[PDB]
């Protein structure tokens, strides 16, 4: 996250790190939707050009954090993967359109202070909040600057972007199921995702009922934090057929 | 070793 | 049901430093 602050403590209880086995790193970001399941981007799991294909076993799932790099004994529970899930009509050849994926974990997480899910939206949260200009919160512990990594969670809030103007800001192809989301130019505040903040939340606040809801996923970005840029995201409520088809399913 | 080595359990 | 509520933030009434900034932006 680029031009975000500190975390606060439990600010994010559904966020969860994709921690690679070996080497020891930072794979991307991830939320906890039940006590079993985790969403996150296909692309953090599967991408053919950067010869990126991590199994089940690769990689664990930290969820409770807040320290990068820290093992928060107490605090965080690290649990393995049962089995990954990427949807069928991923397209990383062209775009990244339907970049999502949910792993389910081969145990229960117990729930705590620190760990909580996040709602996913119906059609009325999504028509309520997915405006232009209403703003949601990304969150994760990817790169401060496009070209260094933070000490702990970072957060960061960002206007939902007109869809013309995303799609005047790139020559990429831009689907229904992508919504972009960052400060223009002109407006004088700043702040993106960057490496290492993909598959984790673009959150909003539900007005009506109090609640938090997952509208986006941290998907790709023209670099970070570039002017004229936005970073575009996976809207969730448009695939949550095949979520509720998966979970339903397994 | 950036990161915190993990309880072995996990791993 | 408790989906999206926050054990140190909403079910003790407490808001974090910056979701009325999102707040405010749901005109
Ligand atoms: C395969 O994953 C990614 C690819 C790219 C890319 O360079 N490309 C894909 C785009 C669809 O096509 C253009 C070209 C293809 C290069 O392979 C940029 C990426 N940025 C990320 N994640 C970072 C955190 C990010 C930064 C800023 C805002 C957001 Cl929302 C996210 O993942 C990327
Ligand atoms: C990724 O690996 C799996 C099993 O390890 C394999 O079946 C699949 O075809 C691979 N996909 C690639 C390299 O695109």
């Amino acid at each position: 996250i680029v031009e975000g602050s500190d975390a606060e403590i439990g600010m994010s209880p559904w966020q969860v790190m994709l921690f690679r086995k070996s080497p020891q790193e930072l794979l991307c970001g991830a939320s906890l939707i039940s006590d079993r399941w985790v969403l996150t981007a296909a692309h953090c799991l599967l991408y053919p050009p950067w010869d990126k294909n991590f199994t089940e076993n690769d990689l664990l799932v930290r969820i409770g954090k807040h320290s990068r790099t820290r093992y928060e004994r107490n605090i965080e529970k690290i649990s393995m993967l049962e089995k990954i899930y990427i949807h069928p009509r991923y397209n990383w050849r062209e775009n990244l359109d339907r970049d999502i994926a949910l792993m389910k974990l081969k145990k229960p997480v117990a729930f705590s202070d620190y760990i909580h899910p996040v709602c996913l939206p119906d059609r009325e949260t999504a028509a309520s909040l997915l405006q232009a200009g209403y703003k949601g919160r990304v969150t994760g512990w990817g790169n401060l600057k496009e070209t260094g990594q933070p000490s702990v969670l970072q957060v960061v809030n960002l206007p939902i972007v007109e869809r013309p103007v995303c799609k005047d800001s790139t020559r990429i192809r831009i689907t229904d199921n992508m919504f972009c989301a960052g400060y223009k130019p002109d407006e004088g505040k700043r702040g993106d995702a960057c490496e290492g903040d993909s598959g984790g939340p673009f959150v909003m606040k539900s007005p009506f009922n109090n609640r938090w809801y997952q509208m986006g996923i941290v998907s790709w970005g023209e670099g970070c934090d570039r002017d004229g840029k936005y970073g575009f995201y996976t809207h969730v409520f448009r695939l949550k057929k095949w979520i509720q088809k998966v979970i339903d399913q397994f | 070793g950036d990161f915190e080595e993990i309880p072995e359990e996990y791993l | 049901a408790d989906c999206g509520l926050r054990p140190l933030f909403e079910k003790k009434s407490l808001e974090d430093k910056t979701e009325r900034e999102l707040l405010e932006s749901y005109i």
